[PDB]
């Protein structure tokens, strides 16, 4: 099959939530950072990065976010820094009453299980017969009859 | 109540409007069914009332129309309902053009006191055609002619004339 | 107009001269009545979830929990969890 | 005879889909599958109202009866209408009235010809069987007395007019009296106009159970669709809710298919019913066991509900 | 109509997906495929009843009305009958009375 | 000219399953379906006596 282009989307998730790229699903990264609508077409690749990407302190490099008011649209990142506000006190900021800061750090070691292994997580959307398709494999050609 | 809305009553979904229920139910009752599976009663846990459920969105459309190089005017007509209470088109909602028979109402259509012999049936005896500035009109179609013939004790009919007709079945 | 609504039922541009069903009525709903039971208090599930000591496998404990408002938030919100297997309901739709 | 049946119409949307947005937007993808199940409905209603034009209007002309009655020395008032009544009915009528006997998508279509305007096309046919010989419905209408018809219909059976002279005040106690025992029994048993009686049973136990289809979980979990949206997963409620549509439009397809047959046997009948007031009301026939059992003298039309009933 | 499946084109289904995936697909469009080819065996022989009955009446009115006289009311026409031309029609047949 | 037919009758359960007790428990999500062919072969019986 050919298809028009492809959106390859390189992120790190921690070795236990890998399993969680699926059309319909419901996690930290599932919900609120990264969704599959049913009518998605592509590919998932997965590659171990523990004897690269990981640090003896930990890896304070690569950050994630656990908290949003609602459901996430898919495709879309969030960029927003602004405080998740649970109760009516003003946050301003920083943290506080019913204030708390959304945006957390890795675990990543390489002497810790699974869960704590970084993984590369690169995620292909093919858009298949919308358009004129230039891309795919090495097929030949032939002369028309 | 009285508004036809979407309903969430302990995870079950529905459409309809609420009337008050005069049949007597049991105290443990959570809900109750229909003839189908399909339900009437709900029970409001936090004050306790039992209410009919009746769907709405009943009734069909119909429409009454010459042909296209004759003339655009369409007479509506109504299925089933009762025209007391009232597609996209709101403007015969001003009446004066309305009619009510037993299969609906006919709207767009100027009712006459004649009758004729007619094309487009409706139905339950009223009928209607496009006659004479010309409109759709609507009426009771007609018997025939009416011919009253005086009858005696003595008397005969011998007819002196005579014609050869064809008729055509196919 | 309804002479329009005869063309989109018979997919033809040209209408006889006659009598054609079209459509139904559509009401459109406005407003929904949600009616839940109100309860104050709140579900024990920190207590099942986060105690230092559990059962085993062959005798295990059964909670039943009951009379009280679900809080899914630890399960929904959250996940510094391991293993999310549901089957029979959808767990975003838990708290419907 | 039956003539005409009762006139149905099947909602697509009512019947298969409980009026949510996913039921419907899964109808799209099927198409034109009740498309052509309304066609067919409409397509037997058309047919339904040409039962009743060939049948109980013969003629485009209507003949009253005059108000000075004496015909024969007979009693003509029991297939007469009542004048004084608003309604315009026979005294055989109003006992052939009496011995006969819903949302969701179903509807009862209402008739064109209403049964008012069919006993006002069985008066008439009445007034030119009785008044106006048997060259109504062959022309213009002669005027022939009563005694000079029967002479006449006794002589296509081989009978001269020695009889009916003679003897015309003794078959005033045997007509009479013979047709006293017609208004007698039909209001003491219903079970003749029970073939009639079919007619509203076969179209109330094709709708009864029709609906009760719903309650039938079809291979699904739940019967219900507002259910498997709420509950399974999206992937799943593609399966579980194209189940059920396939399912109810099979029990659909059972429908059109059982109500063309029965217009196929009401077509044949009232067929049958359009012959015999052709050939033995509006004239005199000399076929055995067709206007009734041995001679045939002349034939009364009365109106019935769904249907005609003769008098032989 | 698509059928319930994603694509309604045969090719589609055996180019795209999984062996086991493709048979459910397929299958999908057979069904419906096989339910719209029983409406055609379903209507037409109902009009070939339909068309029975007429050719009945049709045959009849050859062997009544055209080669013989009949003394009957509103079948070979309206009045006292004399004869009948029979004339070819498409699909059918012109009796002319 | 023919007259009568041959008078046939189907059983739900004997056709459909092979006496099993798995194939009787899924006969009865279908309902009614087989309440009408048990009608409709004995309205043949009657109209051919």
């Amino acid at each position: 099959l050919c298809f028009t282009n492809v959106y390859a989307d390189s992120f790190v998730i921690r070795g236990d939530e890998v399993r969680q790229i699926a059309p319909g699903q419901t996690g930290n990264i599932a919900d609120y950072n990264y969704k599959l609508p049913d009518d998605f077409t592509g590919c998932v690749i997965a590659w171990n990065s523990n004897k690269l990407d990981s640090k003896v302190s930990g890896n304070y490099n690569y950050l994630y976010r656990l908290f949003r008011k609602s459901n996430l649209k898919p495709f879309e990142r969030d960029i927003s820094t602004e405080i998740y506000q649970a109760g009516n006190k003003p946050c301003n900021g920083v943290a506080g009453f019913n204030c708390y800061f959304p945006l957390r750090s890795y675990s990543f070691r390489p002497t810790y299980g699974v869960g704590h292994q970084p993984y590369r997580v690169v995620v292909l959307s093919f858009e298949l017969l919308h358009a004129p398709a230039t891309v795919c494999g090495p097929k030949k050609s032939t002369n028309l009859v | 109540k009285n508004k036809c809305v979407n309903f969430n009553f302990n995870g079950l979904k529905g459409t309809g409007v609420l009337t008050e229920s005069n049949k007597k139910f049991l105290p443990f009752q959570q809900f109750g069914r229909d003839i189908a599976d399909t339900t009437d009663a709900v029970r409001d846990p936090q004050t306790l009332e039992i209410l009919d459920i009746t769907p709405c969105s009943f009734g069909g459309v119909s429409v009454i129309t010459p042909g296209t190089n004759t003339s655009n005017q369409v007479a509506v007509l109504y299925q089933g309902v009762n025209c007391t209470e009232v597609p996209t088109w709101r403007v015969y909602s001003t009446g004066s053009n309305v009619f009510q028979t037993r299969a609906g109402c006919l709207i767009g259509a100027e009712y006459v006191n004649n009758s004729y012999e007619c094309d487009i049936p409706i139905g339950a005896g009223i009928c209607a055609s496009y006659q004479t500035s010309q409109s759709i009109i609507a009426y009771t179609m007609s018997l025939g002619a009416e011919n009253s013939v005086a009858y005696s004790n003595n008397s005969i009919a011998i007819p002196t004339n005579f014609t050869i007709s064809v008729t055509t079945e196919i | 107009d309804p002479l329009s609504e005869t063309k989109c039922t018979l997919k033809s541009f040209t209408v006889e001269k006659g009598i054609y069903q079209t459509s139904n009525f559509r009401v459109q709903p406005t407003e929904s009545i949600v009616r839940f039971p109100n309860i104050t208090n709140l579900c024990p599930f920190d207590e099942v979830f986060n105690a230092t000591r559990f059962a085993s496998v062959y005798a295990w404990n059964r909670k039943r929990i009951s009379n009280c408002v679900a809080d899914y938030s630890v399960l929904y919100n959250l996940a510094p969890f391991f293993t999310f297997k549901c089957y029979g309901v959808s767990p975003t739709k838990l708290n419907d | 005879l039956p003539v005409s049946m009762t006139k149905t119409s099947v909602d697509c949307t009512m019947y298969i889909c409980g009026d949510s947005t996913e039921c419907s937007n899964l109808l799209l993808q099927y198409g034109s599958f009740c498309t052509q199940l309304k066609r067919a409905l409409t397509g037997i209603a058309v047919e339904q109202d040409k039962n009743t034009q060939e049948v109980f209007a013969q003629v485009k002309q209507i003949y009253k009866t005059p108000p000075i009655k004496y015909f024969g020395g007979f009693n003509f008032s029991q297939i007469l209408p009542d004048p004084s009544k608003p309604s315009k009915r026979s005294f055989i009528e109003d006992l052939l009235f009496n011995k006969v006997t819903k949302f969701k998508g179903l509807t009862v279509l209402p008739p064109l010809l209403t049964d008012e305007m069919i006993a006002q096309y069985t008066s008439a046919l009445l007034a030119g069987t009785i008044t106006s010989g048997w060259t109504f419905g062959a022309g213009a209408a002669l005027q022939i007395p009563f005694a000079m018809q029967m002479a006449y219909r006794f002589n296509g059976i081989g009978v001269t007019q020695n009889v009916l002279y003679e003897n015309q005040k003794l078959i005033a106690n045997q007509f009479n009296s013979a047709i006293g025992k017609i208004q007698d029994s039909l209001s003491s048993t219903a079970s003749a106009l029970g073939k009639l009686q079919d007619v509203v049973n076969h179209n109330a136990q094709a709708l009864n159970t029709l609906v009760k289809q719903l309650s039938s979980k079809f291979g699904a979990i739940s019967s219900v669709l507002n259910d498997i949206f709420s509950r399974l997963d999206p992937p799943e409620a593609e399966v579980q809710i194209d189940r059920l549509i396939t399912g109810r439009l099979q029990s659909l397809q059972t429908y059109v298919t059982q109500q063309l047959i029965r217009a196929a046997e009401i077509r044949a009948s009232a067929n049958l019913a359009a012959t015999k007031m052709s050939e033995c009301v509006l004239g005199q026939s000399k076929r055995v066991d067709f206007c009734g059992k041995g001679y045939h003298l002349m034939s009364f039309p009365q109106s019935a509900p769904h249907g005609v009933v003769f008098l032989h």
